[PDB]
């Protein structure tokens, strides 16, 4: 048709297009908001949309996304400077309150819903899903902490089905209580598993699951969270856990 | 045999599940395909089951009669030897009627062949399996965008052999055939046009190729990343925003200098690919009828 | 100690015996002393 | 700066020696330990771009020039701006990528999540330098290797491009483009994969995970996961870099004549070796 | 064997350095070894350690 | 919300007008007709 | 703690307390000059 | 729903009347015929 | 009040000037006709 | 922990003794260093 | 203690003067006519 | 430990048992180093 | 612990001393200096 | 055939006791029938 | 132990020279200095 044409239409409405995107991208944590709950000091370049049609997955009713943002979830922090910028530090332990690394947020009592009719998450002992029948089978295993020390047995699986990979590893106390912990942190090296996230007299801080087969969306936010809150922090300063936190491979 | 559960990484198999059923069909999936359990123990581990018809029995029918219509003109040269045959799997070529010739299909079996046969089961090969990311796009009630990276993609294939060889009155302006034929042809359009380099549509193609590992290489390693925590399930990290999804809105942020959103990030991810062979599209659309050389394109517009 | 609404902060006086005393740094020393910057300039060397 | 649920995350350490003395937020910005070291690269290589220009004659972008060293001065240096400022911006673009892919780890210890980010920019660390300090080490000097523009090396990739005949002809090549096609084949899919869960036509439920299992496997019949194309599309993007730098390790060092005088390795096989046939008959 | 604060010691004989340090921490340093520094310096550190007294004519 | 106020008059309003000076100064400065910077000697 | 529905702010009587200083008045100069330092070049040079 | 306003007329309609102002100016200054506004050489 | 008097006062003035005067020591490098040892060559 | 008003931290009296002693007299030991450094720059070599 | 000791002065300004003495190296050790090292054959 | 003034740290007299050693005669068994070496190298060869 | 032996180090002694072996043997299986066993012709 | 006893692995302390073990006595009497055509071969043919 | 018996003994004891071998015969039946076959006319 032409020589110099059809960019003169690239220039103008493709370059009518990061703008029109960046957007699509910048919902979620929008509005902006400050160190406390508060219309903040702006919004960026390319402004936030009011939110449009989300037709919820499981008939779950009317929510609009970008959604919440504001201060419903706990927060204490206790401030060492004023001006914006510079971090905040907490009151009493780091593993106490859940500031800092352990990160988590209150969300509606409901387990993952899937399909055929029942929880996406669950064990081999309700889910009857693979047995143990021929040969030697290794279900109840040793546990080692971040201590370098024992802590527990683990002896059932969390199984799935659609997409067919376990999920948890449940740690039941000789209290009987039992601990949660996920999945893409653990690294068995032979006969006894060896943890590096957290310390065998750090695993009660994690609370319990209220029904042991039910998976709500409430509380998949610290079990698997918690494992980063003694990724930032532990543990100063000298002695054996600096030959624990440094170098290394895997 | 029983079914190992090695130390924790882990898996538990899945028995008998197929999947949804609402506008799709499920007679004609016949069999679940035996699982090979092949250590799934990464992955997944899962075989079946799948749509079947004639939306599909023409696809790989065409695909077999083009996949078969340059494979003949393989062991034409060869000698009638099997021997040949996997020495030059390659070096044999294929090309439609003559520079003389083109548009006739008047061409005999005897030198411009086997292009004319190919490129017809190709186009039953392309034209109803795009049928079928199209349409299976709504075997129960979701989008097309699976479709709509796929009609700017065999639009590339629109230019190659469709629009710019049949309305120029050639066949040699279509692609040669097979595996070293068409390579012949990947630097023949590029001495001939004057070096595709000041052609910023070929050139800014590019400039949606080079970004795929720019969007990709990232996709993969933080998705990895956050899965401690729990967003590989990308379902439910969108409008009920996960715990990877704060451990993931403020790291670009906080680096490059702008995060999205975990419906956010799959719209940069297609729009690095719905324009791959597009401006490639525009960029071997525009290599033709305008000005045929590229070094004497690039002294009139791109210093003015 | 945590914080509230609008405007914390903010707010008073550490935005006024702190902010005010730390921002008119460059609007004064870049904004009035430029003009006497601009003495040795105003004229070297547009005008030929 | 910070995002509304950005009230809790702000926490000191991450660093690594000597205490929060470099990790303060400016902006959206992390200026970390890395940080300032990254302010430091930054204002000091963009004019490394506009020092070759009063001499070589082109202060534009379009033809920028700070060539590489002579390709025969020995294990030193060169001239002034075909090579040396070279030799400048060596370590100040290469002092800038790693003040910043462990920044990254300033941001991954900081918190908790995967060791996995700082490590696929590491194979943009491993292409690049299979430009600066493999090839040209050994073979000579600094002179075999490339202009740092955004054209000049483009007619250095064409027409001092075809120096190993036709290069499609490697091996090793091919399979770092084979790398490079499949790129974008599983993101084309991947990319309309979770927006036609929460908008199918209209007004339809959103989506759950387990009709990926009666879409993809109602298209090709594979099906790896929901988390199973985050681990194949790093087997796309990161991997059309090592088996590039493969045909840019044997290239030139070992066989600096035609790579299409490689495929006739193919016929000199006792079964066909003076028996010709197909093509080449 | 415990100040309540750490998880390590001071000084003494017995207790402790009797097998720690030795053991647990590091011992992955060398089974990663015998093929990273074994199999990348056979062809490198070998390249220019014969460059020492046939090259001298 | 959408748009705030004490943070763009700052840094980003700064070079928004300076960002859509140079797109008006570099067109105007090189014509051959105008100039008023070069053109004041010869 | 923090706000409510749209807008907040909002909001009567909060609209003209951060949202007409430096842009009701912070663009009126702005305007002012590009009149003011304008009539001075309206002249010089589209003139010859 | 669906889409907005305070954020269309505002920011998006106030650079409708930028992106369409000067993009035909200068197409209808790279023809030559108008210029219109050079009356300095001249 | 706040920033850092004991921290962020003796490393915002030591890696500060050296991120303005030799990062800038580099542009009056880039003259070899002045230059403080090039004077010789041209 | 922390304090209330203003300003912490800090730290009165500290408005006269860390805010005025490596904060303004290093605008004296680097801007009056000038006066005697630049005394043999200006003229390297503006006047070749 | 001010700055810092054992940390910012017994190896990073080892990297002070060392990031000062090189980058001038190969300006020095280079330039197209200086050398008084390489050019002794030709 | 820390304590209150300036520097503190400091840490008085920690700003004078190691700002002395390795800062004063590091830096001027640096200009001890430094000088000296130039004394063979501004005229050698520069000049040719 | 960290380094295998049923699976990793029954490669380390079965095999380890066949390639060191023969691999090496390849070079010099036709050399223009050791022989030894191409000597032999006539 | 490895190293030693049930069970192995193994071992603590390990590694200090496995790959010092896996280099030498198992080179024990490889280098029992390899030196013998070391010293067998310091004299052919290395000097042509 | 530390490794199976019946899968490195019995029939695998049988691709640690059925490979080694074979392949040691197909070197050199290009080579005419062997062969000890191929001729047989005298
Ligand atoms: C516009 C310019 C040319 C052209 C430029 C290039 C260049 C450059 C390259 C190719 C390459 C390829 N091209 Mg092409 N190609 C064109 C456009 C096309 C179109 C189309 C119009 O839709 C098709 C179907 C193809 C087909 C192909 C593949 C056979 C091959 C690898 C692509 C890839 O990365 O997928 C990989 C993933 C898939 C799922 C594709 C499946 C094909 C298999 C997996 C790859 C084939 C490898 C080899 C030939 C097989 C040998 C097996 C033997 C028995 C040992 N090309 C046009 C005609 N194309 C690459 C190549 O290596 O060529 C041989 C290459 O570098
Ligand atoms: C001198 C060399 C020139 C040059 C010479 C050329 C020439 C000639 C060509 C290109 C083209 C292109 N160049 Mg170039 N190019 C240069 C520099 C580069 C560089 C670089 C060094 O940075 C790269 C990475 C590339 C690569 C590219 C691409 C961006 C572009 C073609 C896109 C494509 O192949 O998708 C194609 C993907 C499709 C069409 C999708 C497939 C759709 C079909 C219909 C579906 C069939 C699928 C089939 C069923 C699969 C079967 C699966 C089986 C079941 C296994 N060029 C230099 C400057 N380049 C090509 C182009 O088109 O220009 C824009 C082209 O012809
Ligand atoms: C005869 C013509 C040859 C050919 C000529 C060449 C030449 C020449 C080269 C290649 C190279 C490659 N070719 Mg080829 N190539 C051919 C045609 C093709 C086609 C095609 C579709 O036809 C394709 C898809 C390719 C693709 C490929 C890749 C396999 C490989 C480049 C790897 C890479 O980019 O990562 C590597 C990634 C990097 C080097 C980037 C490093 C990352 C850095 C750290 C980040 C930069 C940051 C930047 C400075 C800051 C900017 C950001 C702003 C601040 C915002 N070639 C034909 C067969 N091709 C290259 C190669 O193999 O060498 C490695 C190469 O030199
Ligand atoms: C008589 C012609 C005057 C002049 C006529 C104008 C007018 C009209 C304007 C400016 C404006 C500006 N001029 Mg003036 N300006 C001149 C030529 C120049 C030259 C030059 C290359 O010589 C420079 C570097 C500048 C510098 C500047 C900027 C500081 C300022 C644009 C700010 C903005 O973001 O919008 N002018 C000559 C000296 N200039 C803009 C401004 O900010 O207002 C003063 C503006 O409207
Ligand atoms: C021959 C002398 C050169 C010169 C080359 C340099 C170099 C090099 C530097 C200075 C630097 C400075 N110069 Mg001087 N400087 C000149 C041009 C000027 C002019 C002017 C209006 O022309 C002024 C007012 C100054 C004054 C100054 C100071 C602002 C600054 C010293 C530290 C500081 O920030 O306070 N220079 C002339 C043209 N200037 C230093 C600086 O950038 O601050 C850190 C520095 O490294
Ligand atoms: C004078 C040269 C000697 C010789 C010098 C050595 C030396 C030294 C050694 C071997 C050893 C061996 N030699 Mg020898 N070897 C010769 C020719 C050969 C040829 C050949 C025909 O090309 C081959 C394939 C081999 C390979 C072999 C293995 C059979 C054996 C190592 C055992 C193992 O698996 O570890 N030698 C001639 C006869 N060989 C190693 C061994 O274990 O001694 C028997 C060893 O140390
Ligand atoms: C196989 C690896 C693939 C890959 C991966 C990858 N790239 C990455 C990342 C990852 C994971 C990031 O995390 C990081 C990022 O921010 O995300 C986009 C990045 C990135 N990839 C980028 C570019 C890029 N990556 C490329 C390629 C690739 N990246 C590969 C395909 C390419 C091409 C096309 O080759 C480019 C141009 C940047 C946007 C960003 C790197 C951010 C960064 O590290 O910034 C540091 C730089 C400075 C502080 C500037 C100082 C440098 C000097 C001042 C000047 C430099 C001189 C030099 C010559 C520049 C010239 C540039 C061009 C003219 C060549
Ligand atoms: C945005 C650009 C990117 C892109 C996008 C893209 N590619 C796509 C799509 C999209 C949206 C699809 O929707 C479609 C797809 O379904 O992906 C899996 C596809 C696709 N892209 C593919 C490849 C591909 N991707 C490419 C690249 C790219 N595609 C870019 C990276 C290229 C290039 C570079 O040219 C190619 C060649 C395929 C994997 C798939 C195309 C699916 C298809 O059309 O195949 C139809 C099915 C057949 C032809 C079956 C016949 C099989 C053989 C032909 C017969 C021989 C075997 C047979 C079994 C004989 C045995 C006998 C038996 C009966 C026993
Ligand atoms: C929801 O689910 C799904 C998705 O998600 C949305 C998807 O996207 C997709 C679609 C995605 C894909 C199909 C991508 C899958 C890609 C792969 C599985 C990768 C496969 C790659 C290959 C087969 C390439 C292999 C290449 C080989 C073997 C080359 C041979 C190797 C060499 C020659 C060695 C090279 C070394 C050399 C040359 C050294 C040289 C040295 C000297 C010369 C000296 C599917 C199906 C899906 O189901
Ligand atoms: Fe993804």
């Amino acid at each position: 048709d032409l020589a110099s044409l059809a960019i003169y239409s690239f220039w103008i409405f493709l370059a009518g297009l990061i703008y029109y995107l960046q957007t699509e991208n910048m919902r979620e944590g929008y509005p902006l908001e400050n160190e406390d709950g508060t219309p903040a000091a702006n919004q960026g370049p390319f402004p936030l949309p009011k939110p449009k049609t989300f037709i919820l997955p499981h008939g779950r009713g009317t929510l609009t996304v970008p959604g919440p943002e504001s201060e419903d979830r706990p927060i204490a922090l206790a401030r060492t400077a004023v001006s914006e910028g510079f971090p905040h530090a907490p009151t009493g332990d780091p593993m106490k309150d859940g500031v800092g690394p352990a990160s988590w947020v209150a969300r509606r009592d409901l387990p993952e819903l899937d399909g055929h009719g029942h929880n996406k998450i669950k064990p081999m002992k309700a889910a009857a899903g693979f047995h143990v029948s021929a040969g030697k089978n290794p279900i109840g295993l040793p546990v080692r902490g971040c201590d370098l020390e024992i802590a527990g047995k683990v002896v059932d699986i969390w199984v799935d089905i659609p997409e067919q990979m376990a999920r948890f590893l449940e740690v039941e106390l000789k209290d009987g209580s039992t601990r949660l912990l996920p999945m893409q942190m653990v690294k068995v090296q032979s006969n006894r598993v060896h943890v590096n996230a957290l310390s065998s007299d750090l695993f009660a801080g994690i609370p319990t699951i209220k029904s042991p087969t039910e998976v709500t969306l409430l509380e998949e936010d610290k079990i698997c969270g918690y494992v980063a809150g003694g990724l930032m922090y532990a543990a100063p300063k000298r002695k054996s856990v600096v030959a624990a936190m440094l170098a290394e491979y895997a | 045999a029983e079914y190992q559960n090695i130390f924790s990484q882990v898996q538990v198999r899945g028995p008998a599940d197929l999947g949804m059923t609402e506008d799709v069909n499920l007679a004609n999936r016949s069999g679940v395909g035996p699982f090979s359990t092949l250590l799934g123990w990464f992955g997944n581990a899962q075989l079946g089951p799948i749509y079947l018809g004639s939306l599909g029995v023409l696809s790989l029918f065409s695909g077999l009669m083009w996949f078969f219509t340059i494979g003949i003109w393989f062991w034409y040269q060869a000698g009638w030897n099997p021997a040949v045959f996997l020495r030059d799997l390659f070096f044999f070529s294929l090309e439609p009627p003559a520079p003389e010739y083109g548009l006739s299909f008047a061409a005999p079996l005897k030198e411009g062949g086997l292009w004319l046969i190919a490129s017809f089961f190709m186009f039953v090969a392309v034209w109803s399996w795009w049928g079928r990311t199209y349409l299976r796009a709504q075997a129960l009630g979701m989008g097309k965008h699976t479709a709509w990276a796929f009609l700017s993609a065999i639009w590339l294939w629109m230019v190659l052999g469709f629009i710019r060889p049949i309305l120029m009155g050639s066949w040699s302006e279509a692609v040669p055939y097979g595996i070293f034929s068409h390579l012949d042809w990947t630097n023949n359009f590029s001495l001939v046009h004057g070096n595709l380099f000041y052609n910023p549509f070929h050139g800014l193609s590019i400039a949606f190729l080079y970004g795929s590992a720019l969007l990709f290489a990232m996709h993969g390693a933080t998705i990895l990343a956050v899965s401690r925590f729990g967003g590989e399930r990308e379902l439910e990290q969108i409008a009920d925003r996960g715990t990877a999804a704060e451990r993931a809105a403020l790291f670009w942020r906080w680096t490059m200098g702008f995060n999205a959103t975990m419906e956010g990030i799959h719209r940069w991810a297609i729009w690095m690919a719905v324009l791959v062979t597009l401006t490639g599209g525009i960029g071997i659309l525009l290599s033709g009828t305008v000005v045929d050389n590229w070094y004497v394109w690039g002294q009139n517009h791109g210093m003015a | 100690a945590d914080k509230s609404d609008l405007g914390y902060t903010g707010l008073t006086d550490e935005q006024a015996q702190e902010l005010h005393s730390v921002y008119m740094s460059g609007l004064w020393l870049f904004s009035a002393v430029a003009i006497v910057a601009h003495l040795a300039v105003y004229i070297w060397r547009p005008w030929f | 700066a910070l995002l509304s649920f950005e009230r809790k995350y702000r926490v000191p350490g991450g660093t690594l020696v000597g205490g929060n003395l470099f990790d303060f937020w400016v902006g959206p910005f992390y200026v970390g330990f890395f940080g300032v070291a990254t302010f430091f690269f930054a204002a000091l290589g963009i004019i490394l771009i506009a020092w070759s220009a009063v001499l070589q004659g082109t202060w534009n972008p379009q033809l920028i020039s700070v060539y590489p060293p002579a390709l025969e001065y020995g294990l030193g240096g060169a001239p002034l701006a075909k090579g040396g400022l070279w030799q400048i911006i060596t370590i100040c673009a290469t002092g800038a990528f790693v003040s910043w892919a462990l920044r990254e780890v300033e941001i991954c210890r900081k918190l908790g999540i995967g060791y996995h980010i700082p490590f696929a920019f590491a194979f943009a660390i491993l292409a690049y330098l299979t430009l600066v300090l493999f090839r040209p080490v050994m073979m000579g000097a600094w002179g075999y290797a490339f202009p740092y523009g955004i054209w000049t090396h483009l007619d250095w990739v064409s027409n001092t491009g075809y120096t190993y005949g036709n290069f499609h002809y490697n091996p090793a090549h091919m399979i770092a483009i084979s790398f490079f096609f499949t790129n974008a084949l599983a993101l084309a899919l991947h990319g309309a994969l979770v927006l036609s869960a929460a908008n199918p036509e209209k007004g339809k439920e959103m989506r759950t995970p387990d009709h990926e299992d009666t879409f993809f496997r109602d298209l090709v019949g594979y099906s790896i996961g929901t988390l199973g194309i985050h681990r194949l599309g790093l087997l796309l993007s990161l991997s059309a870099v090592f088996f590039s730098a493969l045909c840019m390790i044997i290239t030139g060092t070992i066989w600096f004549d035609q790579w299409v005088d490689w495929w006739q390795w193919w016929v000199k096989l006792p079964w066909w070796a003076n028996i010709p046939g197909g093509i080449n008959g | 064997a415990d100040k309540t604060i750490f998880n390590d010691h001071l000084n003494t004989n017995p207790k402790t350095n009797l097998r720690l340090w030795v053991a647990f921490q590091m011992m992955k340093g060398a089974g990663w070894a015998g093929g990273v520094f074994f199999g990348t310096l056979l062809l490198i550190g070998f390249f220019r350690v014969v460059g020492r007294m046939l090259p001298i004519q | 919300w959408m748009i705030f106020d004490p943070r763009r008059v700052f840094v980003a309003q700064g070079v928004f007008l300076f960002l859509l000076a140079v797109m008006i100064h570099l067109i105007l400065l090189s014509t051959p007709s105008y100039n008023w910077l070069e053109i004041s000697a010869a």
